[PDB]
């Protein structure tokens, strides 16, 4: 069971990777109000720009 | 859209700053070997091969059989060149 | 403004290509020029070409130049010369080229002077072309291998010539 | 003003290649480098025009020109290598024996 | 955009910590195979060892030998370190967990990989030492040689997916992980990753005892640390790429509610950890090739097999009309 | 003239090109196709459009 | 892939088959086509043999010359047969066989 | 689908045969069992065979080369003009190859890759002739150029050969960049690269006051590249150095085939396109400069190769006079001049290659040749008098047309220049005859007799040169046919 000593640094590396994912995910969500959408294309950008008008001018 | 490239630039700026901080804080307290040219040439050729592979790989669904065989002919020419290099000893470093 | 920054970087880096006393330094500045060019390509929306300029010009061609120039170990005495006496000949040739060739598009492509009015509202949006947008990569790949495949294959022949010539001119088998 | 700015960028690269030919009479490696600079400028000209004209022909030819530039540099550097090997030097006074 | 620097730091800082502890994990696993204890004095279970080593390095006087390439000598480690860092901007850790959702992300990764060679070349040339120069030339040649096979394997995955978007590459493996049908391609990719990161059995710069001086032999203090950190960050990145391309990234092993309970970032992390363990294990298990032998392997074995796999995958998918 | 657009649809100036080409394919004098030709070239470079808008900007700067 | 066989210069003989299939063209080979084929191949093998004697590889040289001659002769015979079926070459035999089957 | 490729049967065959020869050569040149035999002559004979089979395929399938023209339209354009140009190119390549075997075996130039590079350059020139778009034209030109760069440096331990290669690559790459810039300017100004589209856009306007400076400078840069390729003054100085420093078979090949290919390109670009009087003036001034400089520099030469190089520069000046005048007879005369100059150059280089077996270098080395080989001295004298344009030898056609156009376009300074340069040329051509027949040197050089290939080629070209004007009808008719086919 001594070999569990070697699993601690690997566990730390895994937690580090989980942080690099989740911290950037939550900061983006807090700033934009919704999570990042994978595959934002021309259509989605045009939708957001037109939706700014359709919301604010209502 | 090119919007997604802006975070990459800001990331580069921050990574550069981290590099300067780490490197700068301790300042406070005649034998030409042709085989390298030859390996450079081979890398150039296969670099262009990968370059031409990229659009083909994303376009296979639209170009169908004609595009497949045209790329096959391209590869046949380049692979004849590769066979020539292999036979001539360009791939041997001994 | 951003194009002013990138063009200034390219101008200085290119002058360094052509004026650095050490040829290894010239190769490194050349690499800076290709980086700036890639930036311009990103501004044009051509991300495939922007990446390919890094992969091929910097990743393969400049590496070849660097390997060759580094192993040459050129002494400055062999390639040194004073360039002060070229300022006039460069002045006339540069100016004539400057006066003719920086302004060649002006009569055909007259710039739109930016006015003190919001013209952005006159941008007309056609959503029909936005239902299924094509990347630069797939637009190019739709054409290279079918409608213009002969030119593709001739380029392959050019590369084969390069391989054969590289072997025949330099090979000394141990 | 976009198109004039993109064109003058490529134009300064081309003029720099010309100047590099003019200013490097004892340095033929830099002369080769200046020729690549001109080729890069032409490639940029094709890409800018493709966008401005909304036409793909400029892009196909740009890729093929990159292939030509690669082959050109490979063969040119091979010729440089063998010239150096024969003479032991790259100085221009040792490549002037053919004349008249 | 004001919050973008926070996201960037939330990527970069945990990555640097992860590298610091990857060094410790390598030491621990190597020791345990060798029936000894690795660092276990500096901190409990040796967990403070990386901080002590980093502190020692920053408190070490820099040397900067009297060369004529004063600027280049210090900038080479900066270049390699920055290149190791910037590849992570496009790496997705889970659905929507990615800094830059590049449509051309695969080619971008290839470009970064191709750029990696310049730090080593410039370090060798600028150091004013024939041994460093020769070692740097050999290492650079090895990296460019194995980059060809890496690119061709990338093309195989691209043919299967039909998009250069890394997240799309992950989500295309919902039906089956690409590592199952393309298992030999995955083995080839892992070996090519070993060779591309100058890792055992391909670690020429580590072969000082074999009369082969490394490219960083003249470096001290934080330039040497920058080279080391870039190398280990690249090891983590190669493990991540193996996970993304062949083990389905953040996807669970089986599409079942029991497996879907645990977050995708944890799946991704566990697969990355497996590949890092394999890195260490391989270094512990085998001797190293000579330069000529590994060059022969790069050009005579991995290139032909990669090209053959490209042809076979494309031909099969075209024939039965299974293309994306 | 090719018709292949940079975003995967018909090029912006291709219909003008085709009108000009179809005109020239049967008119024995090119002066009969001058209008269509200048329409094609105007689509490529927008020279007259931008010139007219610059006249408007000029008059605005003069009356201010 | 859109295709269009239409030639710039029209056929001057009756068009038996506008775009004949590969196997149809091969099956259309006449005695003269086979004579052309065999002559080209034989000359090529002979050149391979004679030019191979000095290097000492007359056998392999014969094989290489024969491969070149086989490919060239087959291409020439195919050219003639397809041109006859398409009406570009005098095709009395093709017309006679067409007016009967 | 397969039948569409009948339009490219000749090219497919030659490319495949070249690949076969590459594989054959590399497999057996490396053979320990066979003791690494030299394969330059074996591959040369097989490649001569391949060229002749390509010629058969092309000549016998004249209508078939136009099949599926709409499908191939955006790639190339085959017609009667390209038909005859390609046939002539293949014939020239076959002759040049046939002249190489004594060089292969006696020098022991064992590199079979030489033949492969020649064949690939022939493929490139074939595609050059049929090019109908700026992109295709550039690609084919580059393939041809890269093959020449490599073969110019084939004697890779020679100072001369390496110097030739280096000068060629640098100056060739520079000129190619200039031409590509011109192509980019034309595309940007017109949105087109296909020759038909360019013809439609540019016709009817030339310089109508509102001239596209982009179109005008694109044409100029393309013309500069073309003039470099045809070795027209002032873009000529690469040619004498490259011609002298390259291996003599390379020099013979470069002297003929690229001119045919590039003149096909020039005809189909400019003649078929439209900026107009400016470009004909370009070629007019370059023709005059080439005639004058070629005459004077050739008069200065003491070495045979350099003399022939400067002679070729002068003759391309004479030929470009025909392009300048812009008439059906001008094009016909240009073609007649190209054909006759090619045959004469083949004759001259067959003699030069025969004499290279005893290392001929200087004109004075020909002394007493009328004694040591009388029939060879007479044959070489006929070539010189033909070069001088003395009637009734075949060379008289170019002189006759030069003055015909001088009085047809209405140009008397051109006629004066032609008279003076013709007299200068006659002097330096008859100097060789004087050296072989009139001089009595103290030391003689005895030359080894030529091989059968060169003797037969010399015998046929010598009958043509002496007897062409007795039966010149087929050339006249075929060249008139080609000139007409450019527009109809
Ligand atoms: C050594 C040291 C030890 C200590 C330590 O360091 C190291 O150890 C380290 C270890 C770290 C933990 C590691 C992991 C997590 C999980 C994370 O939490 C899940 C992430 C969130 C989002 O991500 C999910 O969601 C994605 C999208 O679906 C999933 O994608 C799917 O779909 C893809 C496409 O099909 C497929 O491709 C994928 O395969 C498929 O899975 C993705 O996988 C999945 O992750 C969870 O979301 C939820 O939260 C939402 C909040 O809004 C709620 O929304 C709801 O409310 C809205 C408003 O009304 C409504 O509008 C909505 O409709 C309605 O749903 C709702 O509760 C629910 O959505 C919370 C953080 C934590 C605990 C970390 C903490 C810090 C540590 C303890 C570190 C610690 C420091
Ligand atoms: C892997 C290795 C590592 C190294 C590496 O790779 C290799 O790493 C790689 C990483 C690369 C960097 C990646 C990323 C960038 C950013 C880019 O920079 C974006 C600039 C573009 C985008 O800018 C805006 O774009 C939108 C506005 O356009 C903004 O949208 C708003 O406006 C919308 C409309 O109302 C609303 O709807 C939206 O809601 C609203 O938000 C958007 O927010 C904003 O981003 C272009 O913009 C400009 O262009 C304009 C046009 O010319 C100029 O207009 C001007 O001229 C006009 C007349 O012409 C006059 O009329 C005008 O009045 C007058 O102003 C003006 O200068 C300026 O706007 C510059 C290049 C660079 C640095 C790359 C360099 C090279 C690398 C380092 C590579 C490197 C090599
Ligand atoms: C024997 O092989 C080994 C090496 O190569 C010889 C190592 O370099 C190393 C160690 C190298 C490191 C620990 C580098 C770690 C660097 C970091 C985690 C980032 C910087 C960390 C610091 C504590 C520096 C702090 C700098 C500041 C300006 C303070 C403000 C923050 C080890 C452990 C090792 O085993
Ligand atoms: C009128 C034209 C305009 C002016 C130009 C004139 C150009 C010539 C200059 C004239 C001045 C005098 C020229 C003297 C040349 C005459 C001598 C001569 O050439 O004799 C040759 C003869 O050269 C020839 O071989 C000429 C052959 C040409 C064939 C042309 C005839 C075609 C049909 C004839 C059919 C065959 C013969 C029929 C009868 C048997 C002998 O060559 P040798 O080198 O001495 O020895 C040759 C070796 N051996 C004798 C052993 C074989
Ligand atoms: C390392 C791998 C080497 C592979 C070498 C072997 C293959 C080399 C390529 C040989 C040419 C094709 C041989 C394969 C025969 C099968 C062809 C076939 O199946 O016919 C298809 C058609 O295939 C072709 O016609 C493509 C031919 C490829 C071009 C090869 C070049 C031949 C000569 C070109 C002349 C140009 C000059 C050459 C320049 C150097 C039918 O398609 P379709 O008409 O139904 O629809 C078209 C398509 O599906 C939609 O886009
Ligand atoms: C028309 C071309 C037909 C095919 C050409 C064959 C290509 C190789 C033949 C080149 C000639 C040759 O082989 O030369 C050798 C021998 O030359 C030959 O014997 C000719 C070889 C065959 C050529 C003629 C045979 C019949 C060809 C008919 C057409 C096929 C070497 O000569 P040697 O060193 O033995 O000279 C010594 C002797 O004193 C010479 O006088
Ligand atoms: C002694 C007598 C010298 C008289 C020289 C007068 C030159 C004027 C010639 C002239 O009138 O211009 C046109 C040609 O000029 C030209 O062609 C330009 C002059 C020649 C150009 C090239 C000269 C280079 C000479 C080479 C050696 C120089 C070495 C310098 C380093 C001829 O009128 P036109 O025929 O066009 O009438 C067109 C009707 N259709
Ligand atoms: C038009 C004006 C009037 C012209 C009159 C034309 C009349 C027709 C010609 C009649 C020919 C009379 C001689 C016929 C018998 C000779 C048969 C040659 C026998 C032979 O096999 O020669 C072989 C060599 O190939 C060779 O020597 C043959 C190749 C020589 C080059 C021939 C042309 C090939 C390429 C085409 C070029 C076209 C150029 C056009 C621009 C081997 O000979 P060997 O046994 O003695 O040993 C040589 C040592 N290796
Ligand atoms: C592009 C093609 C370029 C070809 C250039 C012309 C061929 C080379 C000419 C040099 C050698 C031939 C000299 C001509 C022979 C001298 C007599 C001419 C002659 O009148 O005889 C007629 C032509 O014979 C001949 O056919 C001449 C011999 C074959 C050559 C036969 O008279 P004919 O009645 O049969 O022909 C209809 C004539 N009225
Ligand atoms: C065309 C499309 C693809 C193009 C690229 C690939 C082309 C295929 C590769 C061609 C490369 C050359 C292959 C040469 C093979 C020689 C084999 C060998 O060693 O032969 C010696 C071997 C044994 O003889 P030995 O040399 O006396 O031991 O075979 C012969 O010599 C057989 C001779 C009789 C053949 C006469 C009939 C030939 C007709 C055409 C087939
Ligand atoms: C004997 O005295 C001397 C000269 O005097 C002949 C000289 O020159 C020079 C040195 C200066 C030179 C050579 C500059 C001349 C260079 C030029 C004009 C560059 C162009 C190159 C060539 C070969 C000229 C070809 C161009 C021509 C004929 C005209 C251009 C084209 C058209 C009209 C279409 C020296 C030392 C000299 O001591």
């Amino acid at each position: 069971l001594v070999w569990l000593e070697a699993m601690l640094p690997l566990g730390i590396i895994g937690g580090m990777l989980c942080i690099m994912g989740n911290s950037q995910y939550y900061i983006h969500k807090a700033y934009h109000g919704r999570p990042k959408h994978i595959g934002h294309d021309e259509w989605d950008v045009a939708m957001e720009r037109r939706d700014k008008k359709v919301v604010e001018k209502a | 859209m090119m919007l997604e490239f802006a975070p990459i630039f800001i990331y580069l700026v921050i990574s550069l700053l981290v590099s300067l901080i780490l490197l700068g804080v301790p300042f406070l307290f005649s034998r030409f070997d042709i085989r390298f040219y030859l390996v450079s040439i081979l890398f150039l050729i296969f670099d262009l091969e990968v370059t031409f592979f990229f659009p083909w790989a994303v376009s296979l669904n639209k170009i169908d059989l004609f595009g497949f065989w045209s790329m096959m002919a391209f590869l046949f020419i380049l692979t004849i060149g590769f066979l020539y290099e292999w036979k001539r000893g360009a791939l041997d470093w001994e | 403004m951003i194009l002013s920054v990138l063009s200034s970087l390219a101008l200085v880096s290119g002058l360094m290509v052509v004026r650095a006393k050490n040829p290894v330094h010239s190769v490194l500045f050349f690499i800076l020029v290709f980086c700036d060019t890639s930036g311009l390509l990103l501004l044009l929306g051509l991300d495939f070409f922007a990446m390919i300029f890094l992969v091929v010009y910097i990743g393969a061609i400049a590496v070849l130049f660097l390997f060759v120039v580094m192993m040459f170990h050129i002494q400055i005495a062999e390639i040194h010369e004073e360039v002060l006496r070229y300022l006039p000949v460069s002045g006339i040739i540069g100016l004539i080229f400057w006066w003719e060739m920086f302004f060649i598009l002006d009569n055909e492509s007259i710039p739109l002077l930016p006015t003190q009015r919001n013209t952005t509202s006159l941008r007309y949006t056609v959503y029909a072309g936005k239902v299924r947008s094509w990347t630069n990569l797939e637009t190019l790949g739709n054409l290279l291998y079918t409608y213009y495949f002969v030119w593709f294959l001739v380029s392959s022949l050019i590369l084969l010539v390069a391989m054969i010539g590289a072997i025949v001119l330099t090979m000394h088998r141990t | 003003m976009d198109l004039i700015k993109y064109f003058t960028f490529s134009m300064i690269i081309f003029i720099l290649g010309i100047w590099g030919i003019l200013l490097n009479r004892r340095n033929i490696l830099i002369m080769l480098m200046s020729i690549e600079l001109m080729l890069l400028a032409v490639n940029l000209n094709f890409l800018v025009f493709s966008v401005s004209l909304d036409d793909m022909m400029g892009q196909v030819f740009a890729l093929l020109v990159l292939t030509v530039a690669a082959a050109e540099s490979a063969i040119g550097l091979a010729i440089f290598v063998i010239t150096f090997r024969v003479r032991g030097t790259i100085a221009v006074e040792f490549i002037n024996s053919i004349q008249g | 955009y004001i919050a973008v620097p926070a996201e960037i730091l939330g990527i970069i800082l945990p990555l640097l910590l992860g590298v610091a502890f990857l060094v410790l994990a390598e030491r621990k696993v190597m020791a345990f195979v060798q029936r000894r204890k690795g660092p276990d004095v500096v901190g409990s279970f040796g967990l403070l060892q990386p901080l002590a080593d980093g502190l020692k390095l920053i408190l070490k006087e820099p040397i900067s030998p009297s060369s004529a390439n004063f600027f280049l000598f210090r900038m080479a480690p900066v270049a390699t370190f920055m290149l190791s860092l910037v590849a992570w901007a496009v790496v997705p850790f889970d659905y929507g967990m990615v800094l830059s959702d590049l449509n051309i992300g695969l080619l971008y990764l290839f470009a970064i990989s191709s750029l990696g060679v310049y730090g080593i070349i410039i370090a060798g040339r600028s150091s004013n030492s024939k041994y460093a120069f020769l070692g740097a030339l050999r290492s650079a040649a090895q990296m460019v040689s194995y980059e060809v096979s890496i690119g061709l394997i990338l093309i195989t995955v691209l043919i299967c997916v039909g998009s250069c978007n890394l997240s799309e590459i992950v989500m295309a493996q919902k039906q089956i992980w690409f590592g199952i049908p393309l298992f030999p391609v995955l083995v080839m990719f892992f070996i090519s990753c070993l060779a591309e990161t100058n890792r055992a059995p391909f670690d020429l710069p580590e072969a000082e005892a074999e009369l082969v001086a490394g490219y960083n032999v003249e470096y001290s203090s934080m330039g040497f640390a920058l080279f080391f950190l870039g190398e280990y960050a690249n090891m983590i990145l190669m493990s991540g790429l193996c996970t993304l391309f062949f083990l389905g990234g953040w996807l669970p092993i089986l599409d079942l509610p029991i497996f879907k309970k645990i977050p995708g970032s944890i799946w991704f992390s566990i697969k990355v950890l497996f590949f890092l363990f394999l890195y260490i294990w391989v270094r512990a298990a085998f001797p190293r090739y000579r330069y000529d032998q590994l060059m022969g392997l790069g050009w005579k074995v991995f290139l032909p097999l990669s090209l053959a796999w490209v042809v076979s995958v494309s031909g099969l998918l075209v024939t039965f009309q299974w293309l994306p | 003239a090719s018709g292949w657009g940079i975003t995967g649809n018909k090029g912006r100036c291709y219909d003008f090109w085709m009108d000009f080409s179809e005109c020239m394919s049967h008119c024995r004098e090119p002066k009969d196709c001058t209008l269509l030709r200048e329409d094609y070239l105007e689509c490529l470079h927008h020279s007259k459009e931008f010139q007219r808008r610059n006249r408007i900007y000029k008059e605005e700067q003069r009356k201010l | 892939m859109n295709t269009d066989i239409t030639a710039l210069e029209k056929a001057q003989y009756p068009v038996v088959d506008r775009n004949p299939a590969f196997t149809k063209v091969v099956g259309n080979f006449s005695t003269l086509d086979y004579l052309r084929f065999s002559t080209i191949t034989g000359i090529s093998v002979t050149v391979g043999y004679l030019s191979g004697i000095k290097p000492g590889i007359k056998g392999p040289s014969m094989v290489t010359g024969g491969l070149i001659g086989l490919m060239g002769g087959f291409m020439y015979a195919y050219q003639n047969s397809a041109g006859r079926l398409m009406g570009f070459f005098p095709n009395d035999g093709e017309v006679a066989s067409y007016q009967k089957r | 689908m397969f039948n569409l490729f009948l339009a490219v049967f000749p090219e497919i065959f030659i490319i495949n045969a070249t690949f076969i020869l590459l594989i054959h050569g590399v497999v057996f040149s490396t053979s320990k069992k066979y003791d690494y035999p030299p394969l330059a002559s074996n591959v040369g004979w097989l490649g001569l065979l391949s060229v002749l089979i390509t010629l058969l395929l092309l000549a016998a399938g004249a209508p078939l080369l136009t099949i599926a023209h709409l499908f191939w339209n955006n790639l190339f354009r085959r017609d009667n003009f390209t038909y005859f140009c390609q046939i002539f190119l293949l014939l020239s390549t076959a002759g040049t190859i046939s002249m190489c075997f004594d060089f292969f075996d006696q020098e022991r130039f064992d590199a079979f890759e030489f033949i492969v590079l020649i064949l690939l350059s022939t493929c490139g020139m074939l595609f050059m002739i049929s090019a109908y778009d700026l992109i295709a034209m550039y690609l084919a030109i580059e393939l041809q150029s890269l093959c020449f760069y490599v073969i110019a440096a084939s004697k890779r331990k020679s100072e001369f050969s390496t110097e030739a290669g280096l000068k060629y690559l640098i100056l060739g790459a520079f000129s190619s960049g200039i031409l590509l810039f011109g192509c980019s300017m034309i595309y940007g100004s017109t949105g087109a690269t296909h020759f038909d589209q360019l013809a439609k856009i540019l016709t009817g306007y030339e310089i109508t006051g509102a001239r596209s400076s982009g179109i005008f400078m694109g044409i100029l840069f393309i013309a500069v590249g073309f003039l470099f390729k045809i070795t027209a003054v002032p873009f000529h100085m690469w040619a004498p150095d490259i011609y002298e420093g390259s291996p003599t078979p390379v020099t013979a090949f470069l002297s003929i085939a690229p001119k045919i290919s590039i003149f096909a390109n020039i005809l189909r670009v400019f003649i078929y396109g439209s900026y107009g009087a400016t470009l004909q003036q370009i070629f007019f001034f370059c023709s005059i400069a080439s005639m004058i400089l070629g005459a004077l520099a050739a008069m200065a030469q003491t070495k045979v190769k350099r003399l022939l190089a400067y002679s070729s520069i002068g003759h391309v000046g004479y030929i470009c006079i025909g392009f300048s005048c812009g008439t059906i007879e001008g094009i016909q005369s240009l073609l007649i001049g190209i054909f006759i100059y090619a045959l004469m150059t083949m004759d001259a280089f067959a003699i030069v290659l025969a004499l290279r077996q005893t290392r001929v270098k200087y004109i004075a080395d020909l002394g007493a040749l009328a004694k040591t080989n009388p029939i060879l001295a007479i044959t070489f004298s006929i070539t010189m008098f033909s070069y001088a344009g003395i009637p009734p030898l075949a060379g008289f056609c170019s002189k006759f047309y030069l003055f015909f156009a001088a009085l047809g376009c209405g140009a008397y300074f051109l006629a004066l220049v032609g008279v003076v340069t013709s007299v200068i040329g006659c002097f330096y051509y008859i100097r060789l005859v004087k050296r072989m027949f009139f001089d009595t040197p103290r030391t003689w050089i005895l030359y080894e007799p030529m091989d059968r290939n060169k003797s037969l080629l010399l015998a046929m070209t010598s009958f043509f040169i002496t007897l062409f004007l007795l039966y010149p009808s087929p050339l006249f008719s075929v060249t008139h046919q080609m000139a007409l086919s450019l527009y109809l």
